[PDB]
């Protein structure tokens, strides 16, 4: 799975099964790293108007 | 219901970005509907179709 | 694919199934690829 | 085994390296479909089926 996005500590209460999360585009919001299993949430960098 | 009249414009607009959202997930014939699976699965003679 | 999918729920109902709401969460994905068109549950005898 | 009765093998749990496949001078037909022969080694795949 590819990307660009901000990894950050989250909140969400994954249950055992979940692995990622999907937004309304379904484009990857949050995900489990393997390894040490944790839950990364994923923020899209910021963008804007010049 | 007596503000309807700003709610339907603002449910209207909500729901065009809505609808505008949802559409990137679709592949409209392609094989999949993300750019990223495309770029890391074909070379650029099938990626570019 | 063959996915089990469980859920336990304590109940107190003495005959029929309980009414309300409750999702099952997938227990386990198990890698077979077979053929599946029948199958049969197994009970337990009680021997005295 | 014949081509009415083909082998099916699951392939699962492991690292594979498909590198010594492509470079490899062996096979006269080596043609892939869903996926592109040098992207192999930078996927991650589950229900391989040979
Ligand atoms: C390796 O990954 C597995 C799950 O994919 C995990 O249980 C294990 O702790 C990991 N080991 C190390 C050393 O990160
Ligand atoms: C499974 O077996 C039934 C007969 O019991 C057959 O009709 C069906 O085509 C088979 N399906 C597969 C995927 O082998």
């Amino acid at each position: 799975l590819t990307g660009t996005g901000v990894l950050t500590e989250s909140n969400k209460k994954f249950l055992p099964f979940q692995q990622f999360g999907r937004d309304i585009a379904d484009t990857t919001d949050a995900v489990r790293d393997p390894q040490t299993l944790e839950i990364l949430d994923i923020t899209p960098c910021s963008f804007g108007g010049v | 219901s007596a503000l309807g009249k700003l709610q339907d414009v603002v449910n209207q607009n909500a729901q065009a970005l809505n609808t505008l959202v949802k559409q990137l997930s679709s592949n409209f014939g392609a094989i999949s509907s993300v750019l990223n699976d495309i770029l890391s699965r074909l070379d650029p003679p099938e990626a570019e179709v | 694919y063959f996915k089990i999918y469980s859920k336990h729920t304590p109940i107190n109902l003495v005959r029929d199934l309980p009414q309300g709401f409750s999702a099952l969460e997938p227990l386990v994905d198990l890698p077979i690829g077979i053929n599946i068109t029948r199958f049969q549950t197994l009970l337990a005898l009680h021997r005295s | 085994a014949s081509v009415y009765a083909w082998n099916r093998k699951r392939i699962s749990n492991c690292v594979a390296d498909y590198s010594v496949l492509y470079n490899s001078a062996s096979f006269s037909t080596f043609k892939c479909y869903g996926v592109s022969p040098t992207k192999l080694n930078d996927l991650c795949f589950t229900n391989v089926y040979a």
